[PDB]
């Protein structure tokens, strides 16, 4: 999950 | 284009399945997507993405919460479906990355074909986990 | 849904290495995706390979072609030579898939998107070569 | 046939070919000191399409680079006996001679025009060749 | 072309 997170990371 | 499932097995309540609302709000998001974007700009798709994946993040972890739950030997097929959805995510924003690199040009109107592709991807893949989730349910009943 | 008509048949081709470069693409995608489900990733890793070389040498060969082109048609040319280079990048990032989940459920998951990609890359060579056509046809009138 | 919006080779022989030609057409009334720079202008411009046409040759199939490369040397050759006549004509300035110097520098200009032309016309049957006319 | 063979003309 912490993959996905960092992937919304790149989002915000 | 074969592979197909009939409609979600009737055989189960859905008034607290919370796979099927997030699979179901999942699956809105990208509507949401699919449907607005051809018009707007970087200020409005990119979050439009983040909902995307918001909505994702949730699904994912009440799925989490669901497979200690159920029989052991189903967990395998649950957790893949689970990572296959993240990467169709992946994807998602591959392509979000590039119809920015490339606003007002001639491959903006295609890096966004390839947006709601990937995003089309996810939500058929997460009706996917669903289908795999209530088999999974069948089993530990019968 | 699109679909275009076989190359035009008002230019000579004995000379022409980027429909021999398109031709080379093409085939290397179609070796790949004949072998590629029973391969293991020391076989398919190198078909990604050799279509990365493939797109490799057709790019050099649009850039030595640009200059005999009037420049009202360099722009086109050079938007879909960049969209190649990211059908080539969605190939690698799948084939980087497939790898990390051998042993698993999805490797035949991933192998599927390979494929895909390496199909959205053919038919980009493709059309690349229907435009430098039209490119080569107003130059000479 | 051919689209010459930026043809820079054939940019560059009408060049070489215009200054031939306002050589040739200013020359029989004019001194030394005004017919030098004429020759001058004359190599610029034969400079400048050699260079252009160096830059040219990779874009162009290996089976035409000598015809071309000859070509090249041609040139090169003319505008040596165009200077050479030049000297001549200086050195017989004011004499019974400086008009047959005259002559044969025109003649060498012409050539010059006439043999850039052939190269242009060489550079053209391979750009056709690479574009792939029938 | 027939420009630069024009030219080529007054050269004769």
């Amino acid at each position: 999950l912490s993959e996905l997170d960092r992937l919304l990371l790149e989002l915000n | 284009p074969q592979e197909i499932s009939p409609p979600p097995t009737a055989n189960l309540d859905r008034s607290n399945d919370k796979v099927y609302e997030n699979v179901t709000g999942l699956v809105k998001a990208v509507i949401e997507m699919s449907s607005k974007i051809q018009p707007a700009p970087p200020e409005e798709y990119v979050p439009m993405v983040k909902e995307v994946g918001l909505a994702l993040r949730t699904l994912l972890a009440t799925v989490d919460e669901t497979i200690p739950l159920l029989p052991a030997s189903t967990h395998r097929e649950i957790e893949m479906a689970q990572k296959l959805l993240n990467s169709d995510l992946g994807e998602l924003i591959n392509k979000m990355k590039l119809a920015q690199q490339y606003v007002m040009t001639s491959l903006q109107q295609e890096y966004k074909k390839q947006m709601l592709t990937a995003a089309h991807a996810l939500a058929v893949d997460a009706k996917n986990l669903l289908d795999v989730i209530d088999q999974a349910r069948l089993k530990m009943l019968g």
